[PDB]
RNA sequence: CCGGCCGGGAACUCAAAGGAGACUGCCAGUGAUAAACUGGAGGAAGGUGGGGAUGACGUCAAGUCAUCAUGGCCCUUACGACCAGGGCUACACACGUGCUACAAUGGCGCAUACAAAGAGAAGCGACCUCGCGAGAGCAAGCGGACCUCAUAAAGUGCGUCGUAGUCCGGAUUGGAGUCUGCAACUCGACUCCAUGAAGUCGGAAUCGCUAGUAAUCGUGGAUCAGAAUGCCACGGUGAAUAC
């Protein structure tokens, strides 16, 4: 799904941990009853995609930003395809 | 030694213990009344002592978990007749004609992709 | 048996009667009868004058009724003066909050014809 | 005194590293509080089958996950070298301590 | 019912009295599988009717039920063009599956406060056949017997 | 209506508000920041608020403060 | 379309599984991507080495990887050589160390994948499709095989307007779950488009 | 320490691997002495026991070049690429699919009994505390039959309402707030106070369902920072009717 829409998301995971989680928890406590000196939040001028939830969640194989699943990291279309060829450990067509 | 029968109905499993004695009944460490004797099916735990007499001939202490009001009362009912076991297979014949022997196998049927609930079908308009 | 507004309500349990006022929504009426020292489930017969005007003070506390109405209608103009989104909406007869209008914005847009 | 957890999706296999481990004990030192079955947690994954549209289609897959407990009571240094070095079963997850 | 003719599950005779019949009644008045609350509303109207009639309970119910009981009904029959209403003699067993259904159903469409009350007032109006439901018999009679011509 | 702990506003804007306070207003004052909460220290200015195609003039006043810069720059041209 | 995938529905029974490792919710995905990344690279390499199937296992912080081939030597290279240059990168791609066994394909005419692949490769070569379809089905019924059907699809030979056309010789009971059914797939990438090959080979039962 | 809680106990409930069991096979009637049906026996299960998965050759050039792949075609300093703000959320209308009601088989207060099935470390979050509240600070346990989410609701008991546009119904709107997130203006969910539309059961017409089903009642999950009346899954209670 469009190299660049892919590229975008890699840029976002990249930034997502160059700063955020790290530089960005300078906010976690920085905003919590330590009151005040407003310079606190303001700081938020960082890359933008630096933020984690600027990340979509794409079928690791195809890029599909829809019909995704966390267990397998794939779209229902590429999942079924791998499922039927064994390929996905433990997984079979269940009934009950 | 204790004479016993299981009895379980729709996701409820009650274990029923007999002993010749009174006509006192305990369930989940509780009076028959105090549990559901005063609710829909109080009269059914009793049932399994009909053609088979009592009023205070034998004692029954039981426990039961899973399902609900009538499923728990159903199990127990099935465990009583299943414990009247001990007192021969001469009584467990009109316990048959009582319909109390049987394992009420009716379970709840699954939700099924494409429908609303088991059988309930999405209303469809032609156009 | 008037209390507060031109309004004159009663002849049933108190807590509910009080609700008659424009500015009470149960929570207030519970807070009123409580702070008045009154049994909420009382009718007004027995409720001799003594107690009645103690209430009239408790209610006197909040901006209820015509004062409320004016105060509220004031706020709605404030929006309209400012010419902001939620105001421009108020003047247009369409829903302020965000509700879709492609369909079913009816209570706000008023019944249909053309 | 020491119990080992086993999980694997395959079942006609997990109890054969169990009954195996069990054996490789009751031979040596022993004690072993038998192999306990234990709740098979089974995930389900229900997805749309047609590439485009058709919301009533769908495949419905699951992943069963079985467990076994073991529990070995008397820890002989022979028994303790009997799990060690005699183990295998690649797709079986085994947890030593707790 | 194209082929597989069938019998009928046989519900469990009334927990309070021991009657297959009222079980049919309760089930009929019952709604949203609220059996518990269902048998409540029946006995409470039977309680009023019982004493508001005196003459027992069981037997008070049957004589008010003995009224709205139908005997003949008009079964459709869409043949060559015409819907043709064909009167047929109706079974005894259905003879009160209706009667009960028309009684229950009558008291539902009614003005008294509680349903236990309404139920009693139908039971009692029908007792002396002068209720909505009895009229459902004094109409299915009228609508058969007119098609009497057909047979 | 949100925030609770430190009203929000973009930097390049708030400094674009002090490049005219100390100075005295210039022409309009472009911001795309439909985000920001309006501050007392903006009353009297005309801020140009992007709406999608261009920036709408909005004279600021004594009660446009707890309101967003966007609340005064309509975005869907309806008639 | 409306046939349940033959291999897939069997897995529980009679058919194996080509990935067998355990992992928990977390790394499960990270694994799949590794797997589908190793089979990817490996199939582009042993393309002209008749490989029919590559299984993967990650034995505790390590990756095993078997490779079913009907040309075991060509894969292995001059006294071990190749497998080495494979292992090398295969571990470069799995994030962990790598063994890599080389299982042999006896009677490749019986492997659905090696069947399809050859039909696929015969079109690209530029041969009659009815001819190939028929060769396949034969040397197959020949070396055993209680049945086989191969079908193709689309612009068979050149048609502007596309077709399917099959060949079911012998038995192929796709409804019986016991029945050993090796089912696979290959795609010809020809000058007038793409042709999809499906083959079923019925081997036994129980 | 009246908590299966500690000794213990291998009975039972369960857990999950393996087994037996049901075949019209047994009695009988019906039918060609057949196939079958029918009723009876015993039995947890009688007549493919219940549900599921499984969808033949083929029909509609049926749908998918936007999941991916791919023949051909077209753009290539633009049909590609980066960024901000908007838009997909517009609103005279119409149609489909749903959700909530019109109420005493009900509303409300209080007390209180009984499920199933799933989810969890960049997570589930107990406790304690503060806040009417949504929530907040602090902080244990748990990769989990352990710990958390989590106190099921229908229901039952008491009381209250008394058939009224009502103590039924919750729309819309003002006010003030909470959490997520760089960011809740357009357009997020939720909370506190106030507000109280339509609606008294719905024309023509039309849909679902044959039993643990319909109806009703709560519970969980995928996606997901956040965002479910949808979707998928779960048990509770539990019918009417078939000539
Ligand atoms: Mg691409
Ligand atoms: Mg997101
Ligand atoms: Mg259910
Ligand atoms: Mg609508
Ligand atoms: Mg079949
Ligand atoms: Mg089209
Ligand atoms: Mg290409
Ligand atoms: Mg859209
Ligand atoms: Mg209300
Ligand atoms: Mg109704």
């Amino acid at each position: 799904a469009k190299q660049s829409m892919k590229a975008r998301e890699v840029k976002r995971v990249a930034l997502a941990d160059k700063y955020f989680a790290k530089r960005a928890e300078l906010k976690a406590i920085i905003s919590d009853v330590n009151a005040r000196w407003n310079a606190v939040l303001k700081l938020q001028t960082l890359p933008r995609d630096s933020s984690p939830s600027r990340q979509r969640n794409r079928c690791r194989q195809t890029g599909r930003p829809h019909g995704f699943l966390r267990k397998f990291g794939l779209s229902r279309i590429k999942v079924r395809e791998a499922a039927m060829r064994g390929e996905i450990p433990g997984l079979k067509k269940a009934s009950w | 030694n204790q004479y016993y029968g299981t009895g379980r109905r729709k996701s409820s499993a009650a274990r029923v213990f007999i002993k010749p004695g009174n006509g006192k009944i305990v369930i989940n460490q509780r009076s028959l009344e105090q549990y559901f004797g005063r609710e829909t099916a109080r009269m059914v735990v009793r049932q399994p002592l009909e053609l088979v007499d009592m009023v205070e001939k034998l004692d029954l202490y039981i426990t039961v978990k899973g399902g609900g009001i009538s499923g728990q009362a159903g199990a127990i009912r099935h465990g009583i007749t299943r414990a009247l076991m001990e007192y021969d297979e001469s009584l467990r014949s009109e316990l048959r004609k009582a319909g109390f022997v049987t394992r009420d196998a009716r379970q709840v049927e699954r939700k099924k992709v494409g429908l609303r609930k088991a059988r309930r079908r999405p209303q469809f308009s032609k156009r | 048996a008037r209390i507060a507004g031109i309004n004159i309500p009663d002849h049933k349990h108190a807590v509910i009667a009080l609700t008659s006022i424009y500015g009470v929504g149960k929570t207030r009426s519970k807070a009123i009868l409580a702070a008045a020292g009154i049994a909420e489930d009382v009718k007004i017969s027995e409720l001799s004058e003594g107690q009645i005007d103690t209430l009239r003070d408790e209610v006197a506390k909040f901006v209820v009724e015509g004062d409320l109405r004016r105060e509220i209608s004031m706020s709605i103009k404030r929006l309209m003066d400012l010419g902001c989104y939620r105001g421009l909406r108020h003047r247009r007869g369409l829903p302020v909050r965000g509700q879709r209008t492609k369909t079913n914005a009816r209570t706000r847009k008023g019944p249909r014809k053309p | 005194r020491i119990r080992i957890r086993l999980k694997a999706f395959d079942h006609r296999l997990i109890d054969q590293a169990t009954a195996e481990i069990v054996e490789t004990a009751k031979r040596t030192g022993a004690q072993v509080r038998g192999p306990i079955p234990l709740p098979t947690r089974k995930e389900r994954f229900t997805v749309l089958i047609s590439p485009h549209v058709n919301k009533d289609a769908r495949d419905q897959y699951e992943i069963r996950t079985h467990l076994r407990l073991v529990d070995i009571v008397e820890p002989t240094e022979k028994t303790v070298d009997a799990l060690m070095r005699l183990d295998l079963a690649a797709g079986v997850d085994v947890q030593i301590s707790l | 019912p194209r082929r597989r003719v069938i019998g009928q599950r046989k519900i469990l005779p009334d927990p309070k009295f021991g009657s297959e019949l009222l079980a049919k009644f309760v089930n009929i008045l019952m709604v949203d599988g609220k059996k518990s609350t269902a048998e409540s509303i029946v006995y409470s109207a039977l309680e009023t009717l019982a004493q508001r009639s005196g003459k027992s309970e069981l037997e008070a119910f049957e004589v008010a039920l003995e009224n709205v009981r139908p005997t003949v009904e008009v079964k459709s029959r869409r043949v060559g063009g015409s819907t043709y209403q064909v009167p047929v003699e109706v079974r005894p067993v259905r003879r009160n599956a209706l009667a009960m259904r028309w009684i229950v159903e009558a008291a539902r469409k009614r003005g008294d406060k509680s349903m236990a009350l309404r139920l009693a007032n139908e039971l009692s109006d029908a007792a002396e056949n002068k209720g909505t439901a009895v009229k459902k018999r004094e109409d299915v009679h009228r609508m058969a017997e007119a098609n009497k011509a057909f047979a | 209506r949100s925030l609770k702990k430190g009203p929000f506003i973009d930097l390049h804007l708030l400094k674009k508000v002090e490049k005219a306070v100390e100075s005295g207003d210039k022409k309009p004052l472009r911001t795309w920041s439909r985000r920001s909460t309006i501050f007392p220290n903006m009353i009297g200015l005309t801020i140009a608020v992007h709406n999608g195609r261009q920036h709408v003039p909005v004279f600021v006043t004594d009660e446009m403060v707890g309101h967003k810069l966007g609340e005064f720059a309509p975005t869907r041209t309806y008639r | 379309g409306q046939k349940v995938h033959p291999n897939g529905i069997r897995l529980g029974i009679v058919k194996p599984w080509n990935s067998t490792w355990f992992a928990n919710t977390k790394e499960f995905a990270d694994n799949l991507d590794s797997d589908f990344k190793v089979r990817q690279y490996l199939t582009k390499e042993l393309a002209k080495a008749s490989v029919s199937r590559i299984v993967i296992e990650r034995p505790a912080k390590s990756i095993r990887v078997t490779i079913h081939t009907a040309r075991p030597g060509i894969v292995i290279g001059k006294k071990g050589e190749d497998v080495e240059k494979l292992r090398k990168v295969v571990a470069d791609i799995a994030g962990v160390p790598a063994q890599i066994n080389i299982a042999e394909v006896r009677k490749p005419e019986l492997d659905a994948k090696l069947v399809a692949d050859s039909i696929t490769s015969q079109l690209e070569r530029r041969v009659m499709f009815r001819r190939a379809m028929k060769r396949a089905v034969q040397n197959a019924m020949r070396l055993g095989a209680k049945g086989i059907k191969v079908e193709v699809s689309g612009r068979l030979g050149g048609a502007e307007i596309a077709r399917t056309e099959w060949y079911r010789e012998g038995r192929v009971p796709l409804h019986t779950l016991r029945a050993d059914i090796d089912y696979n797939t290959s795609e010809a990438h020809t000058t007038y488009g793409v042709i999809g090959v499906k083959v079923w080979i019925f081997k036994g039962e129980i």
